[PDB]
């Protein structure tokens, strides 16, 4: 379900799906 | 950064897993 194109609350959704516990980070201008 | 390699580009599981804590 990752390997496409993911942008803005799909790519947040994608990070929280594949980090679980253990969180994440995002940084879009960076 | 993140946008440009999932967004813009295809995203991957091992880029992803970069941005776990």
């Amino acid at each position: 379900f990752v390997n496409q194109h993911l942008c803005g609350s799909h790519l947040v959704e994608a990070l929280y799906l594949v980090c679980g516990e253990r969180g994440f980070f995002y940084t879009p201008k960076a | 950064g993140i946008v440009e390699q999932c967004c813009t580009s295809i995203c991957s599981l091992y880029q992803l897993e970069n941005y776990c804590n």
